[PDB]
C-alpha cells in the first residue's frame, strides 16, 4: 500500500500517465489496510438516562443513573 | 457488554403489573375472617357443652 500510494504521487514528474491496473491494485491494498485500521466506537449513555429499578441499587455498586463519563476506577484519583 | 473499555449494565425497568388481584384476595379475606364454630347435637346438654 504505501509503495503504491507513493508510486502515483511520484509519476508526474517522469510524465507518466497511470493504468487503470495499477489504479485498482492501489485501490484494493489501500482498502485492505483501511480495514486493519478500523475502530468503529460505541454510542455511551447520554448521562440522565435512569438506571432501571432491576439493577439493584443501595447494594451494588451502580447508582440510579448512567455516570455518563469514564466511571471511578480507583478513589485514590477522584477528579478524573 | 463490554462497549468500548467499560462495563455498562443493560437498563432493567420494573413495572409490577400482578400484585393487584392477590391484593384483592388478600383484601375480600380480611374483610370477611372467619373462625372455628362448634355445633350441637340432639341431646340436652349439648347446648351448654358447646357453649
Amino acid at each position: 500500500a504505501v509503495g503504491y500510494q507513493l508510486l502515483l504521487r511520484m509519476l508526474s514528474d517522469y510524465s507518466l500517465e497511470p493504468t487503470p491496473q495499477v489504479l485498482s491494485n492501489a485501490q484494493r491494498s489501500y482498502d485492505a489496510l483501511m480495514t486493519d485500521t478500523l475502530v468503529v466506537p460505541s454510542m455511551r449513555r447520554r448521562g440522565d438516562f435512569p438506571v432501571g429499578q432491576g439493577n439493584k441499587y443501595d447494594v451494588f455498586t451502580s447508582d440510579r443513573y448512567y455516570p455518563g463519563d469514564l466511571p471511578l476506577i480507583d478513589g485514590d484519583i477522584p477528579n478524573a | 457488554t463490554k462497549l468500548d473499555e467499560q462495563f455498562e449494565k443493560y437498563p432493567k425497568f420494573e413495572i409490577n403489573k400482578v400484585a393487584t388481584e392477590l391484593n384483592r384476595i388478600i383484601a375480600e379475606y380480611r374483610n370477611n375472617r372467619i373462625t372455628v364454630k362448634f355445633r350441637p347435637g340432639d341431646r340436652e346438654a349439648s347446648e351448654e357443652l358447646a357453649n
